[PDB]
RNA sequence: AAGCUCGUAUCAGUUUUAUG
RNA sequence: GGAAUACUGCCAGCUGGGACUGAGGACUGCGACGUAAGUCAAGGAUGCUGGCAUAAUGGUUAUAUGCCGCCCGUCUUGAAACACGGACCAAGGAGUCUAACGUCUAUGCGAGUGUUUGGGUGUAAAACCCAUACGCGUAAUGAACGAGGUUGGGGCCUCGCAAGAGGUGCACAAUCGACCGAUCCUGAGGAUGGAUUUGGUAAGAGCAUAGCUGUUGGGACCCGAAAG
RNA sequence: GAAAUUGUUGAAAGGGAAGGGCAUUUGAUCAGACAUGGUGUUUUGUGCCCUCUGCUCCUUGUGGGUAGGGGAAUCUCGCAU
């Protein structure tokens, strides 16, 4: 029953379970809205779940019945969005008819959430950057430095700068 | 939420002793004898 | 094909509708009762400024005849008192201690209504030198009632702000008003226990202007602050409050 | 003072959500004596025979009241004219559930008692001897 | 600290009154 | 002859100067203005303006200075005092284990309970099952005289809008009492008949496991006491 | 390569010693966007968009995946300027 697992996964060590400073607790399940362990937000202990995903750019509406929960091969039902906020909102409030009103408003919300992600395109459209993040390892920075050291001691710069000065103004101007 | 203070804002003084209208109106507290 | 609702669903939706007609209706019925007793509310406060008018007239005529007449006037014996402690609460011996607990006053710069009888004047005199208490007058008891009026209700010190407050608890006894309590608080009644029970007693603080005298300590006969002041409670209540 | 169960069971855990919220939703007396009763310990929950049960029985109108036990009921060798009556426990011993089952009776869980008598409708208590 | 009977008329480091 | 002023107390009288707080978070309510529409200082602040990315601002050290602060731990005596340790620092250091007897707590069974002394079995000190025995309890000092009658009793049902009235009642308490066996006598060898009461049944509650925890003996919270 | 401890350098303070707390000024010093868009319009080119023909998965649903031929003068359904 969902009461039971709902219990066995409250406590008894849940599998996706992340313990933040705050006190609340984080699941970490891809199919999950919310991404916190809480009731009626895990998928596993709702026999009945809507959230939205996407493998490529396309947004999907990914639903679970207990229908399936005998078959967890093809738990889920994933319907294309058909990409556009005004239709897709449409599209999503049709096909959760007579659904719960915290899973059509999260649902909603995690739709517009990915869409509004999808604006990445904009800093890679528009990037044009110099500066590449580049991480340098300790020991090559030891490398650069002690050995930068040793070159200028070896270098003698007081010594050639006088050895070429001495030699540019003794055979002409 | 917040107590509202009677003998002032005589908005909540006039939701309390419905007879302050009257009050006020006829100077009843300076009535001559 | 159409889908249609669920049939716990459609039961939810007529419970609701059925539930939401009655609301509707309590809603027009409350509307109506609260218009009756705001007018009920005004009639009495009107009823009740007369008496207090009549009776201060009546006295003061029958002073000014007793006067004219060459015969001393009879006044009428007291039976309100405010005491308001003025010690703390540490290094009082036991037996006032006691006698200011069931008076309810525990802390210093608290207060509360003690009806006036030959039992509670003992208790007074027990108590004198830790307290101060007078005659207030009217005004200084409805602006206690309006400015610290705090009831009890449920173990719980919920302050009073509305008329259905005090109507809901003390609407047995008849009192639906602040009103109707302040004049059976001043006017003492068959009901004045109920009342000044129902009242949580009064936080009271400092004087604005201060006490007035050097030594708090001493019989305000001679300077002091405690005793037995008759109408000069009213001015150090009004101070305080 | 008694708020919640010591008992680390899901199950009870389970029924005494559901008689507070019967209790806090019904304001029938009979809920709040149940709830309270969950959470009397084991020695506070001596077990109630069968055989009282029948002498319980005896009283006008049995037939028409089931019984209730919070406890668990165990089985009397002592008494074998057991009345048809429904039975409503956490747990029934073999011999207790058999006694009950062959004398034409029925038992039942705390659950299946609310949702028959959410306000105790025709519901008798039974307590065990303490001591 | 747990249990039962419970909210009262169970009482007072108080006062009067009554019996003396 | 006449008013005015001083003092006391009231104003649900009017109106300026200053300081802190902005708590709640879509409406449900008490209220006021308004014929109405609508508005409001009515169960907690809104609108506008000025400073800002080589920012605005914020954080650490000492000194600059308004005030306060006896040297830490243990132990004497009602207190302070006095007594014993402390030159500084890194590591170690102390209610820990076991046998028996118990309370509370949870589980499994329940008038039954305890697989593991051993055998079978085994992916091998791992995991699973128990033929007979054995520990505990299940019946007092015939329990049906009859597995008991009254008064209360958490609860249940009827009447009642409620107040309350009526019917039935677990555990538990008083009472009426009876009984198993026997006192205190008697006196057909010990029957019969009198006088008090006796500790409890009337319709079981225990077993094993696990956690905090109490007592006793074991080095027994740690070191240290003349020694045969 | 931790503390006690010792030496050099920099800074600060000091008349018969000091340390700590509430509280502010000062030097020195540190942090201080790899933030940068959003809205509806006005052109152009594309696509998962329009049109014709198709292929394939479950089970079958308010579905999923994927090709071939044509276009913008219907086109803001998204993207690009």
């Amino acid at each position: 029953s969902d009461e039971i697992v709902w219990q066995v996964i409250n406590q008894s060590f849940c599998s996706h379970r992340i313990k933040a400073p705050n006190g609340q607790n984080f699941c970490r399940n891809e199919y999950n809205v919310t991404g916190l362990c809480t009731r009626q937000s895990c998928p596993l202990a709702n026999s009945k779940y809507a959230t939205v995903k996407c493998d490529n750019g396309k947004l999907y509406l990914y639903m679970k019945t207990p229908e399936r929960a005998h078959t967890p091969a093809k738990l889920w039902e994933r319907i294309k969005l058909s990409k556009n906020y005004t239709k897709a909102l449409q599209q999503i409030d049709e096909h959760l008819l007579h659904w719960s009103k915290f899973f059509r408003h999260k649902c909603k919300q995690r739709f517009t959430k990915l869409t509004q992600v999808m604006i990445t395109e904009r800093r890679l459209a528009l990037r044009e950057e110099e500066r590449h993040y580049v991480g340098v390892a300790p020991k090559v920075k030891r490398r650069e430095q002690n050995r930068e050291r040793k070159a200028l001691v070896a270098a003698k710069i007081e010594k050639a700068i006088e050895k070429e000065l001495m030699d540019r103004l003794k055979s002409g101007a | 939420v917040l107590k509202k203070n009677p003998l002032k804002n005589k908005q909540v003084l006039l939701r309390l002793n419905p007879y302050a209208k009257v009050f006020a109106a006829e100077k009843l507290g300076s009535k001559k004898a | 094909e159409k889908i249609l609702t669920p049939e716990s669903q459609l039961k939810k939706s007529k419970a609701q509708q059925k539930t939401a007609e009655q609301v509707a209706a309590e809603r027009a019925a409350r509307k109506a009762a609260n218009k009756e007793k705001r007018a009920i509310i005004l009639e009495r406060n009107a009823a009740y400024q007369k008496e207090y008018e009549t009776a201060e007239r009546n006295i003061i005529q029958a002073k000014r005849d007793a006067k004219a007449a060459g015969s001393y006037y009879v006044e009428a014996q007291h039976k309100l008192v405010f005491v308001v402690r003025i010690k703390g609460i540490n290094k009082i011996p036991p037996k006032p201690r006691k006698v200011l607990q069931l008076l309810r006053l525990t802390r210093i710069n608290s207060g509360t209504f003690v009806k006036v009888t030959k039992a509670t004047l003992e208790l007074l005199k027990l108590i004198e030198p830790y307290v101060a208490y007078g005659y207030p007058s009217y005004s200084t008891i409805r602006q206690l009632v309006y400015k610290r009026g705090f009831g009890k209700i449920n173990k719980q010190r919920v302050p009073l702000s509305d008329n259905a407050i005090i109507e809901a608890n003390l609407g047995k006894y008849g009192i639906l008003s602040i009103d109707d309590l302040i004049h059976e608080i001043i006017t003492v009644g068959p009901h004045f226990k109920q009342a000044n029970n129902f009242l949580w007693p009064f936080k009271l603080s400092n004087p604005s202007g201060g006490w007035g005298v050097p030594r708090k300590f001493k019989h305000f006969i001679q300077g002091g602050s405690f005793g037995n002041r008759e109408e000069f409670i009213n001015k150090l209540v009004k101070s305080m409050n | 003072h008694r708020t919640a169960p010591k008992s680390d069971n899901v199950y009870l855990k389970l029924l005494v959500k559901l008689y507070t919220f019967l209790a806090r939703r019904t304001d029938a007396p009979f809920n709040k004596v149940v709830l309270k009763a969950l959470f009397l310990s084991k020695i506070n929950r001596p077990p109630v025979s069968v055989s009282r049960i029948a002498r319980a029985l005896k009283q006008e109108g049995a037939a028409n009241k089931t019984v209730v036990v919070v406890g668990t009921v165990t089985d009397d060798a002592r008494i074998f004219e057991f009345p048809k009556t429904t039975v409503a426990a956490l747990r029934f011993t073999a011999g207790a559930r058999a006694k009950i089952v062959k004398a034409g009776g029925e038992c039942i869980t705390l659950d299946q008692l609310a949702v028959r008598a959410p306000k105790g409708q025709n519901t008798l208590i039974l307590r065990g001897p303490r001591n």
